[PDB]
Protein backbone atom coordinates (compact mmCIF):
# COMPACT_ATOMS: atom_id res chain seq x y z
CA UNK A 1 0.00 0.00 0.00
CA UNK A 2 1.69 3.20 -1.19
CA UNK A 3 -0.19 5.72 0.62
CA UNK A 4 2.05 8.45 0.16
CA UNK A 5 2.55 9.69 -3.23
CA UNK A 6 6.21 8.30 -3.55
CA UNK A 7 8.53 8.87 -6.16
CA UNK A 8 12.29 8.36 -7.12
CA UNK A 9 12.65 8.72 -3.23
CA UNK A 10 9.50 6.98 -1.35
CA UNK A 11 10.47 7.39 2.64
CA UNK A 12 9.85 3.70 3.20
CA UNK A 13 10.93 2.60 0.30
CA UNK A 14 14.31 4.78 0.57
CA UNK A 15 15.12 2.91 3.84
CA UNK A 16 14.13 -0.08 1.73
CA UNK A 17 16.70 0.87 -0.94
CA UNK A 18 19.33 3.55 0.95
CA UNK A 19 22.50 2.44 -0.44
CA UNK A 20 25.28 5.00 0.17
CA UNK A 21 28.93 5.11 -0.95
CA UNK A 22 31.57 7.01 -0.26
CA UNK A 23 34.62 7.94 -2.90
CA UNK A 24 36.94 4.89 -1.78
CA UNK A 25 40.96 4.79 -2.23
CA UNK A 26 40.73 3.03 -5.52
CA UNK A 27 39.48 6.46 -6.81
CA UNK A 28 42.81 7.88 -6.37
CA UNK A 29 45.15 4.66 -6.93
CA UNK A 30 42.70 3.70 -10.14
CA UNK A 31 43.11 6.87 -11.43
CA UNK A 32 46.68 7.41 -9.88
CA UNK A 33 47.08 9.58 -7.16
CA UNK A 34 49.69 8.84 -4.72
CA UNK A 35 50.03 11.23 -2.10
CA UNK A 36 46.31 12.58 -2.36
CA UNK A 37 45.80 9.07 -2.20
CA UNK A 38 47.45 7.81 1.07
CA UNK A 39 46.68 11.29 2.65
CA UNK A 40 42.98 10.40 1.91
CA UNK A 41 42.65 6.93 2.86
CA UNK A 42 44.62 8.32 5.98
CA UNK A 43 42.05 10.97 6.01
CA UNK A 44 38.57 8.99 5.58
CA UNK A 45 40.36 5.47 7.55
CA UNK A 46 43.09 6.45 9.80
CA UNK A 47 41.17 7.10 12.17
CA UNK A 48 38.29 5.27 11.08
CA UNK A 49 40.62 2.18 11.84
CA UNK A 50 39.91 0.94 14.92
CA UNK A 51 42.06 -1.76 14.01
CA UNK A 52 44.78 -0.22 12.67
CA UNK A 53 46.94 -3.54 12.45
CA UNK A 54 43.76 -5.75 10.31
CA UNK A 55 42.89 -2.71 9.14
CA UNK A 56 46.00 -1.78 7.31
CA UNK A 57 46.79 -5.71 6.69
CA UNK A 58 43.18 -5.26 4.18
CA UNK A 59 44.58 -2.51 2.51
CA UNK A 60 47.42 -3.66 1.74
CA UNK A 61 45.49 -7.04 0.68
CA UNK A 62 43.55 -4.48 -1.64
CA UNK A 63 46.89 -2.98 -2.72
CA UNK A 64 48.10 -6.10 -4.40
CA UNK A 65 44.91 -7.04 -5.85
CA UNK A 66 45.21 -3.47 -7.69
CA UNK A 67 48.68 -3.44 -8.17
CA UNK A 68 48.38 -7.20 -9.89
CA UNK A 69 45.05 -6.41 -12.08
CA UNK A 70 47.26 -3.98 -13.99
CA UNK A 71 49.93 -5.89 -15.34
CA UNK A 72 51.20 -3.75 -18.77
CA UNK A 73 49.84 -0.67 -17.71
CA UNK A 74 53.04 1.57 -16.33
CA UNK A 75 51.13 4.06 -14.00
CA UNK A 76 48.94 1.70 -12.55
CA UNK A 77 52.06 -0.25 -11.37
CA UNK A 78 53.96 2.84 -10.06
CA UNK A 79 51.16 3.84 -8.66
CA UNK A 80 51.02 0.77 -6.93
CA UNK A 81 54.20 0.71 -5.89
CA UNK A 82 54.12 4.29 -3.98
CA UNK A 83 51.11 3.38 -2.32
CA UNK A 84 52.63 0.61 -0.88
CA UNK A 85 55.41 1.90 0.52
CA UNK A 86 53.81 4.64 2.09
CA UNK A 87 51.53 2.32 3.31
CA UNK A 88 54.66 0.62 5.49
CA UNK A 89 54.94 -2.87 4.81
CA UNK A 90 57.37 -4.65 1.72
CA UNK A 91 57.81 -3.27 -1.78
CA UNK A 92 59.00 -6.50 -3.43
CA UNK A 93 55.84 -9.14 -3.30
CA UNK A 94 54.37 -6.44 -6.07
CA UNK A 95 57.65 -5.74 -7.97
CA UNK A 96 58.39 -8.93 -8.14
CA UNK A 97 55.08 -10.46 -9.77
CA UNK B 1 -27.05 5.33 -16.76
CA UNK B 2 -24.99 6.47 -19.53
CA UNK B 3 -23.78 9.24 -17.65
CA UNK B 4 -23.02 7.10 -14.82
CA UNK B 5 -21.21 4.76 -17.40
CA UNK B 6 -19.38 7.21 -18.28
CA UNK B 7 -17.70 7.83 -15.19
CA UNK B 8 -17.27 4.33 -15.81
CA UNK B 9 -16.27 4.21 -18.90
CA UNK B 10 -13.05 6.60 -17.96
CA UNK B 11 -12.37 3.43 -15.37
CA UNK B 12 -13.28 0.98 -18.02
CA UNK B 13 -10.74 2.85 -20.31
CA UNK B 14 -8.81 2.53 -17.02
CA UNK B 15 -9.80 -0.79 -17.10
CA UNK B 16 -9.00 -1.14 -20.72
CA UNK B 17 -5.58 0.50 -20.26
CA UNK B 18 -5.18 -1.43 -17.27
CA UNK B 19 -4.52 -4.88 -18.21
CA UNK B 20 -2.18 -3.65 -21.69
CA UNK B 21 0.58 -2.55 -19.04
CA UNK B 22 0.84 -5.17 -17.32
CA UNK B 23 0.57 -7.39 -19.92
CA UNK B 24 3.89 -6.12 -21.27
CA UNK B 25 5.26 -5.79 -17.58
CA UNK B 26 4.29 -9.26 -17.48
CA UNK B 27 6.69 -10.60 -20.22
CA UNK B 28 9.49 -8.24 -19.48
CA UNK B 29 10.43 -9.68 -16.41
CA UNK B 30 10.46 -13.49 -17.01
CA UNK B 31 12.20 -12.90 -20.20
CA UNK B 32 5.88 -4.27 -26.61
CA UNK B 33 2.07 -4.37 -28.80
CA UNK B 34 0.65 -4.59 -25.05
CA UNK B 35 2.40 -1.38 -23.73
CA UNK B 36 1.41 0.85 -26.89
CA UNK B 37 -1.99 -0.80 -26.64
CA UNK B 38 -2.21 0.99 -23.14
CA UNK B 39 -0.08 3.37 -24.26
CA UNK B 40 -2.87 4.38 -27.31
CA UNK B 41 -5.45 3.16 -24.85
CA UNK B 42 -3.75 6.44 -22.48
CA UNK B 43 -3.75 8.15 -25.54
CA UNK B 44 -7.19 8.97 -25.51
CA UNK B 45 -8.09 8.89 -21.44
CA UNK B 46 -9.91 10.49 -18.51
CA UNK B 47 -7.46 13.36 -16.68
CA UNK B 48 -7.56 11.50 -12.84
CA UNK B 49 -7.77 8.53 -13.81
CA UNK B 50 -4.83 8.49 -16.65
CA UNK B 51 -2.70 10.20 -14.20
CA UNK B 52 -3.45 7.72 -11.74
CA UNK B 53 -2.25 5.15 -14.29
CA UNK B 54 1.07 7.56 -14.95
CA UNK B 55 1.85 7.01 -11.53
CA UNK B 56 1.52 3.54 -11.51
CA UNK B 57 3.77 3.04 -14.36
CA UNK B 58 6.31 5.06 -12.25
CA UNK B 59 6.05 3.00 -9.54
CA UNK B 60 6.65 -0.09 -11.68
CA UNK B 61 9.30 1.56 -13.08
CA UNK B 62 10.47 1.82 -9.32
CA UNK B 63 9.23 -1.53 -7.92
CA UNK B 64 11.21 -4.97 -6.79
CA UNK B 65 10.32 -8.34 -5.94
CA UNK B 66 9.38 -6.38 -2.09
CA UNK B 67 7.35 -3.91 -4.18
CA UNK B 68 5.84 -7.11 -5.63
Amino acid sequence: AWSHLPHFSSPDLVNKYAIVERLNFAYYLHNGRPSFAFGTFLVQELIKSKTPKQLIQQVGNEAYVIGLSSFHIPSIGAACVCFLELLGLDSLKLRVD
Amino acid sequence: EHLSQCQNLTLYQGFCAMKYAIYALCVNSHQSTYLARCQQYLCSIPDSLCLELLENIFSLLLITSADL
